[PDB]
């Protein structure tokens, strides 16, 4: 079998002499917090999966029930915090830059806990819980407010069963902006809808110029990001996998290092 | 654009 590499002596050795270090990181990591993701072993929401709800067509259809869900998350976050995993990361990037040697977190999730971790070269590639974007004029806000408005107050309820709180459309989260009163939405990228070709311009760049690539707690199922790693490798890059399984993209890298990156990701970047 | 969807 074709199976990479899991000795830790042959990725330090790389990890050693790397000026560049791109870490795409996925659900897995926010998962070892605690963080619902609502995909794969990440659960369900009432009948649902992130798949089902994380779509332009849903919000259509039943923003109400749209906005339990995201009101949901952000409430538990509240509970969660930055792992191990995060830290291993946030420090290695402050360490390396005091030697003038760049790392930058490409994240999938949408939690912030790399930024609560002190991560500074972040690129949120799907958005954030914690932004808003007016479905009427386009301006985006960092919005914190628990509740988010009055009418989500102890709505969002997770159990199979629980019922839709069809709150009326006037009453969900609105644009304050002078003279919109739009209604808003996660500013968070959904299933059929593209990245932004901005934030896409610099993924480019880093993966570009990387000499070393990890992907840590990533499924390696969403696309575009999954595709990241994959074109590093083909440029001839160690990319390195630290995933509690195997994934689609496995065979494609140097090394996978087996286990929640909490415990791995210390000892390999240390 | 460049979109999102999962395998
Ligand atoms: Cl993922
Ligand atoms: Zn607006």
């Amino acid at each position: 079998s074709a199976r990479p590499s899991s000795s830790m002596a042959d990725f330090r050795k790389f990890f050693a002499k790397a000026k560049h270090i791109v870490i795409i990181s996925g659900a897995g990591v926010s998962a070892e917090s605690g963080v619902p993701t609502f995909r794969g072993a990440g659960g369900y929401w009432r009948k649902w999966q992130a798949q089902d709800l994380a779509t332009p067509l849903a919000f259509a259809h039943n923003p109400s029930r749209v906005w339990e869900f995201y009101h949901y998350r952000r409430e538990v976050m509240g509970s969660k915090e930055p792992n191990a995993g995060h830290r291993a990361i946030a420090e290695c990037e402050t360490r390396l830059g005091k030697q003038g040697r760049r790392v930058v977190v490409i994240t999938q999730n949408i939690d912030e806990l790399h930024r609560k971790a002190g991560t500074k070269n972040l690129l949120e590639i799907h958005g954030s819980l914690f932004k808003t974007r007016c479905t009427s004029c386009g301006v985006v806000a960092e919005n914190y407010k628990s509740p988010i408005c009055p009418a989500l107050s102890g709505k969002g309820a997770p159990e199979p069963g629980t019922q839709d709180a069809s709150i009326p459309v006037e009453k969900l989260p609105r644009c304050e902006e002078a003279g919109c009163g739009g209604l808003l939405r996660p500013h968070v990228v959904w299933f059929g809808e593209n990245l932004d070709p901005a934030i896409l311009e610099e993924v480019d760049r880093e993966l570009a110029h990387c000499d070393l690539c990890l992907v840590v707690g990533t499924s390696s199922v969403v696309y575009p990001a999954a595709m990241f790693a994959p074109q590093v490798a083909a440029r001839g890059v160690p990319v390195a996998e630290f995933n509690t399984e195997t994934t689609p993209a496995t065979n494609r890298f140097r090394f996978h290092f087996q286990g929640p990156c909490g415990t791995t990701l210390p000892e390999a970047l240390a | 654009a460049v979109t999102k969807y999962t395998s």
